[PDB]
């Protein structure tokens, strides 16, 4: 397809069959040579020290992910990170009612929020027990990350002061969110263990759980 | 005290899915140069080997229904084979039933016949050229 | 952007109605 743009004459179907076999033929060694490369250990984007998980957030159960963290680190984490789908869509209502609390005990936690969803996000973060305690806006045209506290935040874990509150577009044009807020992450905890929810898959730094329907 | 490296080791291995990480617990970089939803496993190649047993080349559609659910690309089933036997264009072979076994046989025999008139490329032999 | 594999789905799904129009032919 689409009907209406293919020849409906025996000469320019028989010309365009033609042509497709050559492409055919063109594409089939592109795609052997992509698979032979793959196969001989060709390496990926993704940093080495990354968890990704592919899962749905609304079947999820969340308790592995506790048990298995308490287990390996001892601590639960430190600084969560979503942008949520909103309505690909998920109804205002399972977001919300994530069980987000047994996720983290004592620090920061960071949302995106398009306008509409600006104050759904905070009496949804409100609800799961945090304190607003900031606004990161980025520039490319502005959405806001709303960042809110519990816990103790006066160890040494959290550094108290922030890089930017403004944050900038990578590229011109650019809808993924930007990279300068894993490093803003990386001011408040340096070197502490995250987790994302809703990631994709260049959403993925070392150090950090992602878990999202597309990884 | 936190080894963040054995640290993402071992909680993939127990969170992680099957096709993100290997048993030895690192990543499978195999599975993130693919787009999401087309990863072609290890378990779905040796299906596909099985098809080849008990159905024959050319019928991907039978081979689809029985071994794979009916879930697998049917391009991608005939693009695979021609990597199983190492030819790029299969016409000979179709309809035929052939052994895991003569498989490997039958490509060894495709990269012999392949490497020697020059015509290789990506460990495949292209009979067909253009 | 499309994948070589999605490319030659597009490529073979073509060609069936193609031939399929000289078929009918």
């Amino acid at each position: 397809d689409y009907l209406d743009r293919l020849p409906k004459s025996k000469k320019g179907l028989q010309g365009l069959l033609q042509d497709i076999e050559k492409r055919i033929l063109h594409y089939k060694q592109l795609f052997f040579k992509e698979q032979n490369e793959i196969a001989n250990g060709k390496r990926s984007m993704v940093p080495d020290n990354s968890i990704p998980i592919c899962s749905d957030v609304t079947k999820l159960n969340f308790q592995a992910l506790i048990d298995a963290q308490m287990r390996h680190a001892g601590k639960m984490f430190d600084v969560i990170m979503m942008d949520p789908p909103w309505q690909d869509s998920l109804s205002d209502e399972k977001i919300q009612n994530m069980p987000i609390q047994s996720l983290q005990q004592d620090g920061f936690i960071f949302v995106w929020a398009i306008n509409a969803k600006y104050r759904v996000t905070i009496k949804m973060i409100e609800n799961w027990g945090y304190k607003l305690v900031d606004e990161i806006t980025w520039v490319k045209a502005k959405e806001s990350c709303l960042i809110g506290v519990k816990g103790d935040v006066d160890n040494g874990r959290f550094k108290k002061n922030i890089a930017s509150d403004v944050i900038f577009s990578e590229r011109r044009g650019q809808s993924q969110k930007p990279e300068e807020i894993y490093q803003y992450i990386n001011q408040l905890c340096p070197n502490g263990n995250y987790l994302e929810i809703f990631a994709r898959r260049n959403n993925l730094h070392d150090n950090w759980v992602s878990i999202g329907n597309e990884l | 005290p936190l080894d963040f490296t054995q640290y993402a080791k071992n909680m993939r291995k127990d969170l992680s899915n099957q096709d993100i990480c290997l048993e030895d617990g690192a990543l499978n970089h195999s599975y993130f140069l693919t787009k999401k939803g087309q990863y072609w496993t290890p378990l779905n190649q040796k299906a596909l080997q099985r098809g080849i047993e008990l159905f024959g080349v050319g019928n991907w559609k039978e081979i689809n229904y029985d071994e794979f659910s009916g879930k697998a690309n049917i391009v991608e089933l005939e693009l695979r084979t021609c990597m199983i036997l190492g030819i790029n264009d299969i016409t000979e072979y179709y309809g035929k039933k052939i052994s895991e076994e003569e498989q490997e046989e039958i490509k060894k025999s495709n990269i012999a016949k392949g490497k020697k008139e020059n015509k290789l490329k990506d460990n495949i032999y292209q009979k067909l050229q253009q | 952007k499309f994948t070589n594999l999605e490319i030659l789905t597009h490529l073979y799904n073509l060609k069936a109605e193609i031939v399929r129009r000289l078929a009918e032919q």
